[PDB]
């Protein structure tokens, strides 16, 4: 089971941005899609976007277009995302989840802890 | 009042229109040839927005057609299959006798839609759209062309998609599959893009259902 | 002579034109036209390629002003006119 | 685009009772592009079923399901106290989607 | 010389033709063709206008008999043929 | 066997077809020009029945097209928008490349209907219909023309209506409004008619309902 | 000279071409084009007809190889080019 | 590189392309004429299967058109009105300007159907289809032509029917009446066939109802 | 073309009684292009109403009317002995037309 | 009130013509349309045609086409009409009526006495 | 193509009785392009009627018939012993056809 | 009555051919159509084909195409037919019948005796 390690909670003011990341360890960085997802309590889970370092490509959920940028540092095996134009409605747990691309399947088999992003004033 | 090229005793010289040159021996009409040159050899960018921004629609002015016997092989050529926003064909169909240039390596089709006010798409710098050996001042629909000039002297299909084609605010995509596209950027050459398309397609990490998944290339 | 004075110049040609010879003269027998093209490479011997590029770039303006003033869609007579003037210029 | 509605959106059973959950989707999803998850409170969701039928690693035999077309079904032969989780329906063949989630609560 | 011998003659010209110069060489940039026309007036200096009218009237018959005998819808080669004969007439 | 015009040491002379003239110095092809002349300068009447009676339809004989570089400005020009009695288009549409002459003052359209047996409308005296700089032997539909000849040398729209256009028994009207017309007569020039149309229109003494009121000009 | 060397030869011509003269210059007045054709007979005086047939047969190959290499559908300029070369050949 | 014919001091000679001939006096362009010749004068058979087998369909290669001023009268000419097996027109319609040759005696139409894979019907030996004075390399639909060559130098309608026109296995018929046909054979000339058609028609010994009666000519 | 029928084509009233007359037309006439007249015997008709509503000069207030579309109406509040005339409907905006005329007779 | 003055009754034979006229006085000739109308006893009134000297134009009722010609003498301020091809059916009173063209209205405000045209044999 | 069916295909009468036979055809045949025959056993058939109405040479007056359209009829006023033959309907204006033949037998 | 005279019966083996003929006498050969017909006992009569020496043409019944060839010897006034590719199903009486072409009618007025063609093995 390949791990994803995330930073702790951070509080932001409206109009700013937060950078979050997941360190991948115990497996390949290049071989997997690293997908960012969002879950606020009581709302369920939605996909935000993804990076596949092996292709060097990324893609996004339409509602997160522009505001969310997803990248990766191959050199540190770390998944990165920046969420900008933050509002109080964005408060949620933010997760990376690794798919099973190396197995020929696209669902999520490996999950992080979740970083809380809090936006308030 | 069109000047011709003539060869000097050493290098190439401008032939005059008015002066009679004693060394300019012309024994046959077989010494006068029309040669097409591609502007890519002058450093003109071949990126999609780079070429489409150099073309545009205007009314009133009629088209012209010229003839070549010979020319340069083009590395990068384009077609257009652009419809008005409501599907009403931006370009007139190529008329009889108009065919694409003889040979190229990377031929793009830039299919899609956009506003196209005007009668014809003209080259903004006045370059000719080179069709067959019959270049013209306008772009004709469905027929490929090279971008170039007339000297008067003594493979693969990429098929990118386009949105907003005839205006300044545009989008262009490289199609990998019916559901899979990559956003274009000028820092990525045909070799990059095609290597990328084979990697995506072959790895299978692309949409495999009915929904579109459109990829952007990472900033690095 | 002609001097090239633009940001860059491609010093090599990959050239094409056409020839026809043999039984191809019979159109049902011969190849489609894309196959009657001949080809080869040429270099910038003594500056000739760059000079040619510059001439074609300078000549383009004269060509279009000329065409603007005509009535024909297909003007394939420019060099025939030049051949006539070549002789007429000295033999009028 | 692969819009899913989970039904029941909530279940209420005494531990040891039999339970079923299904998801409807606005368009067909090949069963091979669909999966089920079990989300424990405060935890990331755990994949249960692959291709709408194959148990994921470490998943008990009490969990089963199948699918075709627009009809995706999950069942637990006996719901254990540890199974009173929020279950989710996921589409993953393209841009992925999820249903709203179904909570199985203790009665 | 040519002598005009018809009921009346208009002794003045309001003349048009075309020219092209400048950035107009680029067709998207330049004006529509109706705007590339130049114009001015000329008078019947020494009988030239009336003589020209009479020549055009006499020449019309030769022109149509000529055209009746051709196959081309668009015969825009008459003066090129004349230029060839001009030289050939003396240099054959 | 077409003669050319050449300038004598003094005035204009007929250039021969067969004789070699020692003074006929021809240094360039730029000395040979095609010039169009209008027959109105020879006294040809410009009245509507005067011009329409000079045109007519015949079968079998094909059309011809010639080229000009220059020509005379026309004061009076015509178009035709004539349909057969049942609406079946008397004239063929002008083909690509055929456009009206560059410039005129009074351009008439003579729209309407009439019998048109034949394939084309030809000029009866053999004058050319001058279109753009490409004159022809036939009249083309929807495109204006001047009436004239080829020398070979070294505004406002009136829109009159027509009835019985292709025959000897005809009627023609000047339209002031949808309900208001004036019967034409040859003693009334475009200046008269237009001054009359402004007076009628401006005074308002014309039909203002749905019915037609057609005026005749008083005999004095 | 040209020698005919084929299985058989027709030694007679029934020849046609066109002429136009008179009021026919006015196209509404004159006849349809099929009527402007003139005609008559000619014989194989000193082998001329058979020689002509052989030349046309030998020349057909050159003609089509030539046409294969052009861009024009309607190439009606071959003899004009020849007239230019005739003079240019000696007066260049 | 096309040779011309020139007259020797005695007989006809080949004119060179490269050599300058001192006796080749050319005072006018009126000395250069394009003359069409018919291959029937070289012994080419005029029978229906004999001519149709010399024609055939091919794709890719474009058509060409050349011009004549004069030519030989043809004794035997042909048209084609051939549709694909499902009625989908084998030949393209003749384009504007293409008309049949001036004059002939026996003109055949060979209407009918057959397989016609290819874009155009080309002559197999490279002969030109002579239309008007504008010969071409392809056969055009609905317009008659002579079979022939270009020299470059200093009546009645038969209407035979065809089946399997564009292939090697064919049938052809001479129509006497709507119900009456005669099978063709190469030993029977137009004179024979027409004398036969008058005899059958005039004697009345042919189908007179609604059913077809098709005659074969006796072996003797 | 603006064909008018007057109805009644005749009226018969004792002097002092109220009377109405209307005209129908085959096509609409703007009221501004329509007028009413009163014709005395042996006399040219006198214009009564302009634009189907405005009294003409010298016309008594007992005369009135209105119109729209194809419906043109004239009325006299009291018909005086002097009013037992033939009334007419006129179209004048283009080539003019008249109805047949209506005679108001003494009863 | 601008007046129209007409001649008295005249008897014509079939096939002939009658010229009638109205002298205009007390107002402008040029400014008004002078309209000719016809009324036979018992038939009602019809329009025959008109002249507007200010425009120099005239127009006609279709049933009177050719047979009726209307002109004017500006110099005598007189309205003229000729009716030809006379038959017994043409017997009627012939009137001029002046419109209100100068007022922006086209109906008849001024009327003549009427000239009787009698046709008989 | 002019397909004929003879009906009755057989008749059975005592000599001296009246008999009729008709033929239907799939398409109209002008009567002028149709004929009747009488075939005796072992013999070539004898033409009876021309143009579906005219007796052939040597044919007795007891034989008669007529036709139009698709309806061809033969009758014998009295069938003699010598008439108990196979009768045929023939189309001859184009490629000829025959019906199957009708035998008139002795009862 | 113009006569047709035929040869007697002949037995053939399957796959072979038979030549039959009718000598015409007592009238013109050229003026008439000589038609070949076939009748097997119990089958009725069918047409096989014809020759009209005056036209020099012949025509055939579709079911006898190729297998039946009909010709004539003008010089002997004899009608000929060859039936080939014989089978046992071809057994029948074969007749010539002369039409009335010289009379303007096409039916058969003159008949032969019939030649029996027997095919067996
Ligand atoms: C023949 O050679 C010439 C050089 O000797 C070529 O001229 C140069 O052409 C390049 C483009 O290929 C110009 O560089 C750029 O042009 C674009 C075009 O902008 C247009 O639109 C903007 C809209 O805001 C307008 O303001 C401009 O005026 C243009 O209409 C610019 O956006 C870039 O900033 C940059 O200027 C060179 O400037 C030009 N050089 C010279 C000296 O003219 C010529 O194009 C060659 N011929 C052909 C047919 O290509
Ligand atoms: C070149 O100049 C010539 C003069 O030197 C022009 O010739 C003259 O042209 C005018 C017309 O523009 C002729 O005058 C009239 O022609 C009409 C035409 O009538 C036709 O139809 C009637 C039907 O009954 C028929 O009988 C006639 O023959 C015509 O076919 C006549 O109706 C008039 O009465 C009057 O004759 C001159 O007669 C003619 N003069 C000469 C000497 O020919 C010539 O037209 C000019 N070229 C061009 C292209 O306009
Ligand atoms: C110019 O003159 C030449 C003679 O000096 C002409 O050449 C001769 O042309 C004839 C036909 O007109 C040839 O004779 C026959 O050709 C047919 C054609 O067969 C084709 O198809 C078969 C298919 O199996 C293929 O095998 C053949 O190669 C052909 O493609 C043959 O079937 C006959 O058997 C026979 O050969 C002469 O052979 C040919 N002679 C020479 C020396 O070439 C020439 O055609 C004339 N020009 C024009 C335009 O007609
Ligand atoms: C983008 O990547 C795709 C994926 O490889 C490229 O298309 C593929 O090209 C190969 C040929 O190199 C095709 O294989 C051939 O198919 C024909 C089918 O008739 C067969 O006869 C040949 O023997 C061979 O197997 C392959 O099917 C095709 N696949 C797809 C989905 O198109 C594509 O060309 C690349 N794009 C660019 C611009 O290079
Ligand atoms: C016959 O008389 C009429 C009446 O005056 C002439 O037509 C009128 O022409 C004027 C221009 O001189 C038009 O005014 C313009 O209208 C445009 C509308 O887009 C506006 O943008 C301009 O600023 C200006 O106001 C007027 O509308 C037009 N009226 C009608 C009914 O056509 C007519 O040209 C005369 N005929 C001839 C042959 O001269
Ligand atoms: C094959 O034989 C037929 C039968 O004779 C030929 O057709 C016939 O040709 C004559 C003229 O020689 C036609 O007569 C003319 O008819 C027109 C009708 O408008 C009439 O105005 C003339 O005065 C004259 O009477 C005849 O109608 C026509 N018959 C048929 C059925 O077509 C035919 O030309 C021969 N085929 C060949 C290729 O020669
Ligand atoms: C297009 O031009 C408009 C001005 O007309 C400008 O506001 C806009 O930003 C431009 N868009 C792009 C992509 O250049
Ligand atoms: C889209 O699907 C069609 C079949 O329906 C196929 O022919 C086409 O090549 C596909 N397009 C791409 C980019 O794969
Ligand atoms: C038209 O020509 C006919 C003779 O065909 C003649 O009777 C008639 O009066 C002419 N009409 C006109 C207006 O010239
Ligand atoms: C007739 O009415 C139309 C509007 O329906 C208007 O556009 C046109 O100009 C009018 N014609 C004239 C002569 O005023
Ligand atoms: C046509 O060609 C085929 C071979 O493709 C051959 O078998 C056949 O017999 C030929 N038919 C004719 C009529 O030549
Ligand atoms: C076939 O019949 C039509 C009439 O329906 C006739 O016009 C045509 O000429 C006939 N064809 C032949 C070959 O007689």
């Amino acid at each position: 089971q390949v791990q994803l390690v995330q930073s702790g909670a951070e509080v932001k003011k409206p109009g700013s941005s937060v950078k979050v990341s997941c360190k991948a360890s115990g497996g390949t960085f290049i071989d997997y899609t690293y997908n960012w997802v969002r879950q606020a309590p009581g709302q369920g889970l939605v996909w935000m976007g993804r990076v596949v370092p092996g292709l060097g490509l990324s893609s996004y959920a339409q509602q997160f277009e522009d505001r969310v940028t997803i990248t990766a540092a191959k050199s540190t095996s770390t998944v990165y995302m920046e969420l900008r134009g933050l509002t109080s409605e964005d408060t949620a747990m933010y997760y990376c989840a690794r798919d099973t691309a190396s197995f020929g399947w696209l669902p999520f088999a490996f999950w992080g802890q979740g970083t809380l992003v809090t936006v308030s004033s | 009042s069109i000047p011709l090229g003539v060869i000097h005793n050493s290098t190439l010289q401008v032939s005059d229109v008015d002066k009679l040159v004693c060394r300019d021996k012309l024994s046959s009409t077989n010494q006068l040839r029309s040669v097409g040159l591609n502007l890519e050899g002058n450093g003109v960018a071949t990126d999609v927005p780079s070429v489409t921004k150099r073309w545009g629609f205007r009314s009133g002015v009629p088209p012209k057609v010229v003839n070549y016997e010979a020319g340069e092989w083009a590395e990068n050529c384009y077609n257009l299959e652009i419809k008005k926003p409501d599907g009403s064909e931006c370009l007139p169909a190529a008329p009889d006798g108009i065919r694409g240039f003889p040979r190229c390596r990377y031929v793009h089709k830039v299919s899609g839609t956009g506003p196209c006010a005007g009668d014809f798409a003209f080259h903004k710098e006045g370059a000719f759209f080179l069709y067959d050996r019959l270049a013209s001042t306008v772009i004709y629909r469905g027929t490929t062309f090279a971008e170039g000039v007339v000297a008067f002297l003594i493979s693969t299909t990429i098929r990118y998609q386009a949105t907003g084609f005839g205006t300044n605010e545009t989008e262009y995509l490289f199609e990998v599959d019916n559901l899979t596209y990559v956003q274009l950027e000028s820092r990525f050459t045909p070799q990059f893009l095609l290597q990328l398309n084979e990697t995506i397609y072959a790895s299978g990490k692309r949409s495999n259902t009915t929904g579109k998944l459109i990829w952007k290339v990472n900033p690095e | 002579v002609i001097v090239n004075a633009q940001p860059k110049c491609n010093p090599n040609l990959h050239y094409w034109t056409t020839q026809a010879i043999g039984l191809a003269w019979i159109p049902y027998f011969g190849p489609a036209a894309e196959g009657i093209y001949t080809e080869g490479l040429m270099h910038n011997q003594d500056g000739l390629i760059c000079g040619l590029r510059q001439l074609a770039n300078e000549t383009t303006q004269a060509l279009q002003l000329f065409l603007r003033a005509t009535t024909e869609l297909r003007t394939f007579s420019i060099l025939n006119r030049k051949a006539i003037d070549f002789l007429l210029q000295r033999w009028g | 685009q692969t819009v899913m509605t989970q039904s029941p959106g909530t279940l209420s059973l005494s531990p040891g009772e039999r339970a079923t959950l299904s998801c409807g989707v606005s368009q067909s999803i090949s069963s091979t592009y669909f999966a089920w998850y079990q989300q424990k409170v405060g935890q990331a969701p755990r994949l249960l079923i692959y291709g709408a039928s194959n148990r994921a690693s470490g998943i008990p035999d009490r969990f089963s399901g199948s699918a075709s077309g627009t009809d995706f079904t999950l069942t637990i032969s006996r719901v254990e106290p540890e199974d009173f989780a929020v279950y989710y329906c996921q589409q993953y063949g393209s841009s992925p989607t999820f249903g709203q989630g179904t909570r199985l609560e203790i009665k």
